[PDB]
């Protein structure tokens, strides 16, 4: 088999297993997966040539995942550039930060009704984590004082992030994320901007396969469906079984819709310009992990459009080697060419649903 | 011999 789909392969084996409980390598049987060939090759492509995005050197990292959104099919995934090793594109040892905050903290807060409109305002200044004296401190060290809980997505406020856990409740963050594959043993308000703050088993935390199928429940109005990477098999004694996830409900398709709304602005105009496109209707979230007591161990970006679903991650194979300079910039630019291919042959916007209303550049609910 | 095929029911692999 080629090289670039070892990784699908890895978890097509292991998918197998859970849901019929033989190991295709000891057990012969046919399965049919849900892999696009041409794009997963192109998704090399992107990670091993110069052709789509400069790397600053060959040990930068990058693992990826593509969701169809609509079933949760994965459509593409490679863990890593330059026999089933290792899938980094599924483990969940690195720290997805920031990329986390759209639903840890909002999506939840617009869901249970900490926040109505996109408008709402919300308070950008000096702020500790609850219950101490250690600072919350926005990426960019600033502060910006009162503005729109939009602005405030779209530059990535940490201190907004924080606080809006704190009125979520670290209860109801945990079962909201729990309706989108993620989990921790216990929830934490650091968590509001960060899946690693602490050695955990590989069920928890963030990966670019898990943050990916989260995603996807936004671009879709609010379904989870499980990462699937089979969707027949057909055992020796010739019976033919099919695979399709039933999804569930995570979120409303108001607060879908809202936080899509959001993170469009965060490519238009925020954090997340680097992978805006001007004639292809996508939201997004750029993600960055920090050291304890500019360099970062890791540097993310999930996007989403009506029909995929891409999280990425990057970053070295020791976190203690530092991301710098244009380094920053490859996550966002992954995606951007992967979603450039997927899409340009294409890609309808987004319609505001039932239960809101649009009031200029902002959304509200009835 | 188990044989794996992609999205378009091509075969990929045989494991
Ligand atoms: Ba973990």
């Amino acid at each position: 088999y080629p090289a670039y789909m070892d990784n699908y392969l890895k978890e097509v084996i292991n998918q197998v297993e859970q849901e019929t409980g033989y190991n295709l390598l000891t057990t012969g049987m046919d399965v049919y997966t849900n892999v696009d060939q041409e794009a997963q090759k192109h998704l090399w492509d992107i990670y091993n040539s110069d052709q789509y995005v400069s790397y600053p050197d060959d040990d930068l990292q990058v693992a990826s995942t593509v969701v169809d959104v609509s079933n949760g099919k994965v459509i593409a995934q490679l863990g890593a550039r330059h026999s089933f090793g290792t899938n980094q594109a599924v483990e969940t040892n690195r720290d997805w930060g920031s990329a986390m905050k759209p639903i840890t903290d909002y999506a939840p807060a617009i869901e249970y009704g900490v926040y109505d409109s996109t408008a709402t305002m919300v308070n950008d200044i000096p702020y500790n984590y609850p219950g101490t004296s250690t600072p919350v401190y926005n990426w960019d060290r600033a502060y910006f004082g009162n503005i729109t809980l939009q602005y405030a997505l779209q530059q990535s406020r940490n201190v907004t992030a924080v606080e809006t856990l704190n009125k979520v409740g670290l209860d109801r963050a945990k079962t909201f994320l729990n309706g989108l594959g993620i989990d921790y043993p216990s929830m934490h308000y650091a968590n509001a901007i960060s899946s690693n703050t602490t050695e955990s088993n590989k069920q928890y935390g963030a990966s670019s396969e898990k943050m990916a199928a989260a995603y996807a429940a936004f671009a879709n109005g609010g379904i989870y469906h499980k990462p699937m990477y089979i969707n027949k098999v057909v055992f020796s004694d010739g019976s033919k079984k099919e695979f399709s996830d039933v999804g569930t409900r995570a979120m409303k398709e108001t607060t879908a819709y809202m936080m899509t709304e959001m993170m469009k602005t965060v490519l238009a105009y925020g954090t997340g310009r680097g992978a805006y496109l001007p004639w292809l209707a996508q939201a997004g979230k750029t993600g960055t992990s920090n050291y304890t007591d500019y360099v970062a161990p890791d540097e993310m970006f999930v996007g989403y459009t009506r029909k995929y679903s891409m999280a990425v991650w990057t970053g070295y194979s020791n976190r203690l080697t530092p991301i710098v300079g244009d380094g920053f910039l490859v996550a966002a630019k992954v995606y951007r060419s992967m979603i450039t291919y997927l899409s340009e042959g294409s890609p309808e916007d987004w319609n505001i649903p039932e239960g809101l209303y649009r009031n200029g550049e902002f959304v509200f609910k009835n | 011999s188990s044989k794996i095929y992609d999205n378009k029911n091509q075969l990929i692999a045989d494991l």
